[PDB]
């Protein structure tokens, strides 16, 4: 077709012998032909039993190297046996052939080590061929329409020619469908005479969809390997974004518009795997199978244009904050994952991230954005994880930290976790969150004295109550974070923290033997604000050691373990202190 | 063909060639710095030689017009002998230069390549779609015009389907439906059914059952759910096409639940019926 | 890992520190070569060479991994006692030191006792080459679990 497509345009007279350009398939389950008249150049009897009776050699190479030295055209085909794969399938085939300048001709072989010619005489062809097959009993599978369909949608859907189908279905009516290919490529012709519609039209007939998409990406680019590009980005999150086992093939890849393969795990990252879009070139290593790219380092280089070319499309998205919003609620997902494993470019992902601070009831604000106010002497970022908004919106931790004006975020979510333990670093100043070993802050100079004071007077009643707790907590002192409860529960810098604690038992195929090493040395916090510690005090030079002591710090300390955060494992020994007393509530337990 | 040139591509970055005990991230990072320092310092030496040639080029120049001067005059026999060495010299030393030029020129074929040299940028395009809203909608009007439509488009395909539940056509024909079709006809073609269950067709009453407990699924998981019902099938489908003994009583013992339902719909069916005629 | 950095600096690549901070002990008992941040100031003068601007060479890798390997199987710092870089460098210009020879474990092994000193006797130029050091490893680890 291209061939003869390109002839043309050189003295359109010659074309008097039919005007126009169709491709045709003819099924036929009554003497069990296949049909498959086209409309291309034609053949010579010379050039049919000189070039066709010959294996491998293409006489494609030949014209095009007749054809001057440098023009317009790309075309495909190189090797030169492919209709020797015509047999794969098959017992025997009849090519039927005419040129306008010769006359009707046969050829026929079976598969065998001859082949014949033969003129004839019957229906008259204007420049086609045909080629007639007989198909073989054990595979009469491929006669069905809903194959043809399938293996044709799947392959070559893109050629921008007529394929047309007549098959025979229920007076009984000859289809006529011709809907097998009415989508043309859009990536070919000038970028700019394309009027957005389409782009939202193309979307639709990519995969199966009625909505639109959200984004759009167009480069191209030159050079010695070409291509172009056409991602988009989906409007709604699946549900089934993770269901994997089925083939992945969001990206597609063809060369000179035929179907190749697709894979991604070598195209793009995993956690870039919501971007669809078609990456089409023109002459790359193939093989002899024409499936499989040799040489697979191209398939490496690739990847670091795609990923880089898509990165600024997402930096870009980042003005408008309407549009924003509706995104970052629902793929912020394969950020933080992505911004995990990475290391060529991490610090230009640190800033995408929107959060909830002390400062906006109901909006996101950006980390990019809170550089800007904050205090001179201060150092570090300071930041909280929780398991819920509201159970970390008012945290006894935080009653110190936020009388005093500070500003302070909230990652409340399994992998907000797996983002701060990696990340450390944020334009010269450090993340640091509030239970890290006792953190203190710059302030006035007079403080520093009573605190002391309570450090060098309180040694004794610090003294003697580890000896009541066993080898549970490790020290326990006095800071600042507490001006409203009595105690609380902070962890220590080379060990996990409480929110992994439960992301690593809720895990479900994990070891059993790592519990042993890695668990966070335990740290108590006391305030010597609350009137109980004090009273404490007196009991404490009074009565060298009673059971009312140990009651009362075993009480206080299993409620502290709940306070942050810390499921108990034997809930009956509290419950039971919990209903010792409300008996007392109404009087006469006996 | 000719494949010797697609043989040399290196990447500062490869995953697949790793060892046990390296850090990948690390190796990245040695490998990248080192790339570039190599290059850097080819680079140095390259505007190096490119210098050391220009300033042959423009010495030689100089000797030329040496020469000529020398021809335009005469007698000098001794300047004329020592210009003469020193050209002879500077041939040697262009030799030199000539010589380390061709293999340094020979030498860059056998360079390994890399992105930066292979590709260079022509074009490049955005877009962002935030076209105006995307509808507002009332109670009353919406609920006839397009519903009249909707019916004469609709009644006679879904007629003429609802004869069979064979499942790759009944899940494919849904596909079509769920692209096209809303739910005011759905409601009402089931209501059809119901008030048409006098003639008592078994199998059609099967598959009239199958339809409206599919739409009523559907509808109650997409209003719980909060997403549009026409976009939510897939999974169902799913579910479904692979629906085993115990999801398929599980299917018969919620059928028998449709069913009393069905008991209480045609007795107040009768009941109408009564009051009505 | 001896097999780990023989097998990075088998394609001809330098690592021009590897401080003992430079490594994570993984799962079990794995080493993991970092880069950011015992030898880290006991280098040889070649460092200290800034001549050519291009000192650098295997022969400190191998003497740096063999100094670190052997205080890390030691388990404590040699040089804490004095210490004064200005003088150290004057020091090291002229009038040099040598290592002390009684910080030396009892349970020394004899075939890396014996490369450890043949390492060093003249010139810290004529050190062998990684994979027979990997053999005599091997051999002294296969060579003596009881028998
Ligand atoms: N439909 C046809 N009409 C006329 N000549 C044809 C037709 N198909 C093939 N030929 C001729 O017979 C030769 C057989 O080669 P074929 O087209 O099968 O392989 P190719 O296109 O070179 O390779 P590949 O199939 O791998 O792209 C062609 O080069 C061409 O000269």
């Amino acid at each position: 077709l291209d061939k003869i497509r390109y002839e043309s345009l050189t003295d359109p007279s010659k074309l008097d012998s039919g005007k126009e350009l169709k491709i045709d398939i003819i099924p036929n389950p009554q003497e069990r032909t296949l049909t498959l008249v086209d409309t291309g150049i034609g053949m010579t009897k010379a050039d049919l039993i000189n070039n066709l009776g010959t294996i491998a050699k293409s006489g494609t190479k030949a014209f095009m190297e007749a054809l001057q030295a440098g023009a317009d055209i790309s075309m495909i085909g190189q090797f030169g046996v492919g209709f020797y794969s015509a047999y794969l399938v098959a017992e025997k085939v009849v090519v039927i052939t005419k040129h306008n300048d010769d006359e009707q001709y046969a050829w026929e072989s079976s598969a065998g080590g001859s082949f014949t010619v033969r003129a004839d005489h019957g229906e008259p062809i204007g420049r086609g061929t045909k080629v007639i097959l007989h198909l073989k009993e054990d595979q009469t599978e491929y006669l069905e329409e809903r194959r043809v369909k399938e293996v044709v949608k799947k392959h070559s859907q893109f050629i921008g020619y007529p394929i047309t189908l007549y098959l025979e279905k229920e007076k009984e009516k000859y289809i006529d469908q011709e809907e097998l290919n009415k989508t043309k490529p859009i990536w070919t012709r000038n970028p700019d005479d394309i009027t957005q519609e389409e782009y939202g039209e193309f979307y639709k007939s990519l995969t199966n969809d009625w909505e639109d998409h959200l984004a759009v990406k167009h480069f191209s680019v030159e050079g010695q390997l070409e291509f172009r590009a056409l991602l988009f980005i989906p409007r709604r999150a699946p549900f089934d974004l993770f269901e994997n086992k089925k083939k992945k093939n969001n990206i597609k890849l063809y060369v000179r518009r035929v179907f190749i393969m697709d894979s991604c795990d070598e195209l793009i990252p995993e956690y870039l795997n919501f971007i669809r879009g078609v990456v089409d070139s023109e002459d790359l290593p193939l093989n002899i199978s024409r499936e499989m790219l040799q040489q697979s380092k191209i398939l490496k280089v690739i990847r670091k244009n795609i990923v880089k070319k898509c990165l600024e499309l997402f930096s870009e998205l980042a003005e408008d904050k309407e549009n924003y919003k509706k995104f970052y609620e629902a793929f912020s997902k394969n950020l933080k994952l992505g911004i995990h494993e990475d290391s060529t470019n991490r610090r230009r992902l640190s800033e995408l991230l929107r959060y909830h601070t002390s400062q906006s009831g109901d909006e996101m604000t950006s980390l990019s954005e809170y550089v800007s106010r904050m205090k001179e002497t201060q150092k570090s970022i300071y930041y909280i994880t929780g398991e819920s908004k509201e159970q970390v919106a008012n945290s006894a931790f935080v009653e110190r930290v936020r009388k005093r004006g500070f500003e302070v975020v909230y990652m409340t979510e399994p992998i907000d976790e797996y983002c701060v333990q990696q990340l450390k670093e944020f334009d010269g100043k450090s993340l640091v969150s509030v239970t890290k070993e006792g953190l203190e802050l710059p302030e006035d100079e007079e403080e520093k004295k009573k605190m002391e004071e309570s450090k060098a007077k309180f040694e004794n009643l610090c003294k003697l109550m580890k000896e009541i707790l066993d080898k549970k907590v490790e020290k326990v002192t006095i800071s600042n974070r507490l001006v409203s409860s009595p105690c609380c529960i902070v962890t220590s810098t080379y060990g996990w923290t409480a929110n992994m604690e439960r992301i690593m038992k809720a895990q479900a195929l994990r070891d059993n033997s790592t519990m042993g090493y890695m668990m966070a040395k335990k740290h108590l916090e006391i305030n010597p604000d609350h009137p109980i510690v004090e009273t404490l005090r007196q009991k404490a030079e009074a009565d060298k050691n009673d059971k009312a002591v140990k009651d009362l710090v075993v009480l206080l300390f299993e409620t502290a373990l709940l306070s942050s955060g810390f499921s108990l494992e034997d809930p009956q020994t509290h419950s039971n202190r919990i209903y010792r007393m409300i008996k007392l509530g109404l009087g006469i337990d006996e | 063909v000719d494949y010797s040139v697609w043989d040399h591509i290196e990447v500062s970055d490869d995953e697949d060639e790793t060892h046990p005990n390296i850090d990948t991230a690390s190796l990245f990072r040695w490998r990248h710095q080192a790339r570039v320092e190599r290059m850097e310092q080819f680079q140095k030496e390259k505007e190096e030689l490119d210098r050391g040639c220009r300033e042959c080029k423009r010495k030689v120049a100089e000797c030329q017009r040496k020469l000529k001067e020398l021809e335009v005059a005469e007698g000098g026999k001794a300047e004329l002998e020592r210009l003469q060495a020193e050209a002879q010299q500077l041939r040697k030393e262009e030799r030199s230069w000539e010589q380390k030029l061709e293999e340094m020129r020979k030498k860059e074929k056998s360079m390994p390549w890399n992105v930066d040299t292979l590709s260079k940028d022509g074009f490049s395009k955005s877009m962002v779609n935030t076209k105006p809203e995307k509808t507002e909608e009332d109670s009353e009007e919406v609920r006839e015009q397009k519903h009249k439509t909707f019916v004469e488009k609709y009644e006679k395909q879904i007629k003429h389907f609802g004869m069979l539940r064979r499942w790759d056509d009944s899940q494919k024909y849904l596909s079509d439906n769920v692209h096209l079709v809303c739910e005011e006809t759905a409601n009402y073609l089931v209501i059809w059914c119901i008030d048409l269950e006098v003639e008592e067709k078994c199998a059609l009453m099967e598959q009239v059952a199958h339809q409206t407990i599919v739409m009523q699924f559907i509808l109650e998981l997409a209003k719980s759910l909060k997403v549009d019902p026409r976009a939510c099938f897939r999974q169902f489908f799913t579910k479904i096409k692979t629906a085993d003994r115990q999801y398929m009583e599980g299917f018969n013992d919620e059928l028998e639940a449709f069913k009393e339902r069905v008991r209480g719909r045609a007795k107040l069916r009768i009941e109408k019926a009564m009051k009505e005629y | 890992t001896a097999q780990g950095m023989d097998y990075l600096h088998a394609k001809s690549i330098i690592h021009r520190d590897l401080k003992s901070n430079n490594i994570f002990l993984h799962e079990d008992l794995t080493v993991k070569i970092g880069d950011f941040g015992g030898s880290i100031l006991w280098m040889a003068p070649e460092v200290i060479r800034m001549q050519d601007k291009n000192p650098y060479s295997f022969q400190s890798d191998v003497y740096a991994f063999g100094i670190v390997l052997y205080e890390l199987m030691t388990g404590q710092l040699p040089y804490s006692n004095i210490n004064n870089r200005d003088q150290i460098i004057f020091m090291v210009g002229r009038g040099y030191l040598s290592p002390d020879l009684s910080k030396v474990r009892s349970n020394c092994p004899k075939a890396m006792k014996r490369l450890m000193a043949e390492c060093l006797k003249k010139k810290r130029d004529e050190r062998p080459l990684f994979p027979q050091i990997l053999a005599s490893i091997e051999l002294l680890a296969r060579s003596l679990p009881k028998i």
